[PDB]
RNA sequence: AGGCGUCGAAGCCCGGCCUCCGGGUCGGGUGGAGCCGUCCAUGAGACACCGCCCACUCCCCGCUGUGUGGCUAACCCCCGAAAGGGGGGACAGCGGUAGGUGGGCAGUUUGGCUGGGGCGGCACGCCUCCGAAAAGGUAUCGGAGGCGCCCUAAGGUCGGCUCAGGCGGGUCAGGAAUCCGCCGUAGAGUGCAAGGGCAAAAGCCGGCCUGACUGGACCCGUAACAGAGGCGGGUCCAGCCCCGAAAGGGUGGCCUAGCGAACCCCUGUGCCUCCCCGGUGGGGGCCAGGGAUGACAGAAAAGCUACCCUGGGGAUAACAGAGUCGUCUCGGGCGAGAGCCCAUAUCGACCCCGAGGCUUGCUACCUCGCUGUCGGCUCUUCCCAUCCUGGCCCUGCAGCAGGGGCCAAGGGUGGGGGUGUUCACCCAUUAAAGGGGAACGUGAGCUGGGUUUAGACCGUCGUGAGACAGGUCGGAUGCUA
RNA sequence: CACAGGUCCCAGCUAGCCCGAAAGGGUUUGUACUGGGGCCGACGCCUGCCCAGUGCCGGUAUGUGAAGCCCGGGUACAACCGGGUGAAGCACCGGUAAACGGCGGGGGUAACUAUAACCCUCUUAAGGUAGCGAAAUUCCUUGUCGGUUAAAUGCCGACCU
RNA sequence: CAGUUCGCUCCCGUGACCCCGGGCUAGGGGUGAAAGGCCAAUCGAGGCCGGAGAUAGCUGGUUCCCGCCGAAUCAUCCCGCAGGAUGGCCUCCCCGGAGGUAGGCGGUGGGGUAGAGCACUGAUUGGAGGUGCAGGGGGCGAAAGCCCCCGGCCUCCUGUCAAACUCCGAACCCACCGCCGCCGUAGAUGGGGGGAGUAGGGUGGCGGUGUAAGCCGUCCACCGAGAGGGGAACAACCCAG
RNA sequence: GGUUGCACCGUCCGUCUUGAAACACGGGGCAGGGAGUUCGCGGCCGUGGCGAGGUUAAGGGGGUUAAGCCCCGUAGCCGC
RNA sequence: GGGGGACCCUGAGUACCGUCGGUUGGAUAUCCGGCGGGAAGCUGGGAGGCAUCGGCUCCCAACCCUAAAUACGUCCCGAG
């Protein structure tokens, strides 16, 4: 699936239609400073069995696209609706 | 599951304990303070059969008045005179420091360290060969075929242990085996793990065959070391 | 673009040296005044000079760890009451911490539907047609198929055009290349299954564009009537926009599938907040998008039990009973044909209509707080679709015998070999050595050989515990009516 | 089941194997003709091929590999992020089958008709040798032939599918 | 006689033999010539007491009378299928005040079943006519070709079809409006609250499935939860509540 | 009122179950015992007090043979 | 009994930091214990719910004792 690299669309901050670059969100590892990770590491310590579920090989064949659109004028990013599912995602300058 | 015979042996129950009251006593050398820098002569008084020793024993009465039990070497004579010390003649029945035994001689009852009392080569029909004599160590070839280094001051006796050749004659009878092993309280008769129950042995089961390779790792925990333990190889070479 | 030089330079001699022995650096010595480039070539200029450097290398000082060798003084081992002596030795042992291995030892899981259960399959999440009974709804391991995608165009809008197939005519050119005329209600096409809808289009070819957007309402469906987290769809208000002359159209794909809670985490975007106040780092919170649970309204999860135990179930199997007769056994209708001619002496194709409950099967209606199995022995009784014994009819019935059929159930229908066998096969006799019902008659009558526990062996399958409607040896039968 | 006999494995002593929370202890008043651990199982003749798979043993140049330590960033200090060092273990290489276990298939085969027997070649490590065979192993099965009986789902001998 | 005995028969009887007294090994432990055997009539983990009145969706039981109304076994969800929750159906109390509709007549709309039919899509016997049609095979001819048939494709006639066909099409069912009838101010339609039970249904008519029995839905009539009079007895059939 | 005769009718009791006289389970007789209890929280209804207020808790005093009886007790809780 | 001082004293393997186990509502912010580190000490030190800096407030650990209001009933009066 081809997708334009840039598109003209509404900007919540400029309150008008401006040129927006198309970007893909880059997934990041869990932060060890977060409260959830802190609690997980706190309960992992000591004796006992594993305290959480351990899913194995539980992945969707195709994942939805998590795209952000950045305004070329104000430089802020936003989301445009909900993502869709395509196995091949390509960005074309058109 | 249940315990193995080897595990149960570790608890020292009467089923597995040595009956160390039928025997003639412990066989150890005279204290090193008597042997060092002084040679004593002793007279052999009697030669006896120790129930569990695998070798005959003998009583020696020393000049100083000490009565001791020793492992009689082949050819020892009742009423014979033996010597223990650094200045004793090289002969059968005499005990010398390892540094004073010419190379190529057969010795028995070798002390691991000077004065311990003798630990090596005490079974009937065994001997060790004195190979080399160095200021720091004396090399001796043991019955297993290993060249071990001993401190020069270790004490050993010249000759061979009497009673060799037993294995030439078959036991023939299960009753003969019964008496032999009862003399020492060694576990007999012995069962087979493959014909044991699965609860009792790793190889147990209704189908009489091990379900796993019989070579067990050296890192296996107690209750798992059965069969060939840490075997480099198996079969007929 | 000038720099060096008694602030001692060119041109030869060898000495040590590194090194692509390219070629360069340098101590000593006769030496006593000269040597490069701006000039040009090189993509990038000076071995003119002043500086930070990168690429290998060694050396002096300081620190830091690793490996090896050695020492004894901690520590360990032996002798000895002790004294003390000997051996090992900063290892080992011990304490703390970090990873691996680990059925040696434990707690657990190993789902459900199911014409019993298991194997099989998913009827376990969705979409179309029929079932479905002309409003709505309606089930089965009912029938026939599809989905777990793809598309920056296959999305929005505006303009223009009309398809499949056929006929007649044309250079290569034929069945099919590329054309010209006519007929042509869609017999074409739609991104994809099916259904429906679409012809001056929703199809085909072009122009511009991103409404496949932001902040929110009400309503229908999943889920009728009649409750719903999540999800999908419809009608609108505002913002900023796309197309068009304008009306008018645009909140993805012509409508119906292509997907998913809590907790946690990632990202965007602005705000609130963190224990007496204030700042900094960091944390928490509200809103939006995303990572998946297919057992698809969302536990993370392998088997044996024949040593088994418990609570139940005739809601559910094996024997027997009950319903049915597909199958089984036994009759009938028609008559092609075979029988020297002759359909019916005898056989009787291809078709069709029945009887019994004596084989097997199907169902799951009674019986799982217990109705003891196959076979044999003993004993009693009944049916005729009759094997012999009594009496008859037809005959392709000379006699002796045969083939078909009718009435007839009073009597008989026996003895042995292998095999647990019923049965079947075989032997010698006989008039014949008929088939069946009675809880597959009969274990409060017997026997216990087979079957179906607990022991054991072989073959095969399984890593294993084990399993085998595969063989094989052994394996209890209660009673005072 | 055991048994005498066979053979394999660990261990030179503060060992090997084992009980335990530890202290200490069993084998041990022991010392390789010994102690401990498996399998077969008197006696006679013999025990063939295979190390790819699982297991065990040795090496481990190289990759990965936890904490600790070091370096840079970050924090007025930490939390935190990136890199270096990196043991055991795995990856990797070799031995090992009286360790667990395996020892098929075709292309074919010709000469006489079947037979195909010697015999040559490929999938993966090798393609079942000496022996025994309808067997406590054989489905078809009451296999076939011979003996035993008048009659043989039995028994004995043989054949090999 | 005995919670393992008695008789006959049988086996060992100088050895791995039989027995006695004093000792040690204790429960995931002991002991075991290996049978999961034995460990005080108990052993695939002993006995005693305590946790403990353990838990179970599984089985059984639950005690006085009369009076009034009176069900359900069917939809969605659950490791759900012998169990639960939300609904539907029952009962009791209260607010509201002017309507409501099980039956019928007429009208305005919707439908695609039974039946029928070939106008589409797919099947179907034969005959006639037209088409060289990549058919195909033969006669004919060195070769290019014609002439025969058979086949394919169209029109017609003839003889037959469809749960996943329809050019047509009822009975009949549903929504709404007017009216008759009935109910309702002694308070309906409707709204709020309290308490449930019900999640195995059966017979009968119809539809899909099956050789049939049967299985699975649908219709709400009867038994379940129903007396009396009959069918000889009979759940379900007739009269009757 | 006890027993008995005649005519007609009538296949016990409890229980699971669609279905019980059942060849389905519990049923020799009699007497006695025997199974929706208590607390905490919450939703409702029947009645009574007060009312933009309501109500005390622990505890204190008086009196009493007595734990009965009288008064105080606003912390606290709910509502506005 | 009161005023002044510029001199002296005021608890160490302790407080505290890192890590591991247990425990706790204690949540980066409960308490106890092990291991490895470890001060100031009056010109001093500690607490104020993640860490650090400044202000403010409140305190002086690492030594010891303490009646009454309370828990119980083998037992004794009294009551239902
Ligand atoms: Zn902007």
């Amino acid at each position: 699936m081809k997708y334009p690299k840039q598109i003209r669309t509404y900007c919540p901050f400029c309150k008008k239609h401006t040129i927006h670059k198309v970007e893909r969100v880059k997934k990041r590892p869990r932060s060890e400073l977060s409260a959830g990770q802190r609690r997980f590491r706190r309960i992992l310590k000591g004796y006992g069995g594993f305290p959480r579920p351990k899913p194995e090989g539980r992945e969707k064949p195709v994942k939805k696209l998590d795209l952000r659109f950045r305004c070329t004028e104000c430089g802020k990013a936003h989301t445009r609706g909900r993502g869709f599912r395509v196995k091949k995602f390509e960005l074309v300058e058109g | 599951g249940k315990s193995l015979i080897q595990q149960r042996r570790g608890k020292g129950s009467p089923t597995f304990k040595s009956p160390s009251h039928r025997f003639r006593g412990a066989v150890k050398y005279i204290p090193l303070n008597y042997t060092q820098e002084k040679t004593l002569r002793g007279v052999v008084e009697e030669i006896m059969h120790d129930p569990g020793r695998t070798a005959p024993v003998a009583r020696v009465k020393f000049e100083n008045g000490i009565e001791k039990l020793i492992i009689a070497p082949e050819g020892l004579l009742v009423g014979q005179e033996i010597y223990i010390g650094p200045d004793a003649p090289i002969a059968v029945g005499n005990t010398l420091p390892l540094a004073k035994i010419p190379e190529g001689t057969y010795v028995y009852n070798i002390e691991g360290i000077p004065g311990d009392g003798g630990k090596y080569v005490r079974a009937g029909g065994t001997y060790a060969l004195v190979v080399s004599r160095e200021p720091d160590k004396v090399i001796v070839q043991l019955p297993s075929g290993e060249l071990k280094a001993f401190n020069p001051m270790c004490r050993a006796t010249i000759g061979v242990v009497a009673g060799g050749g037993r294995l030439e004659k078959p036991l023939v009878k299960a009753g003969k085996a019964y008496y032999k092993y009862k003399a020492r309280n060694k576990f007999w008769p012995t069962p087979r793990g493959v014909k044991m129950n699965a609860v009792n042995h790793p190889f147990g089961g209704k189908e009489h065959h091990p379900g796993k390779p019989t070579t067990t790792s050296r890192r296996a925990p107690p209750g798992r070391k059965v069969g060939h333990i840490a075997a480099r190889r198996t079969g007929r070479r």
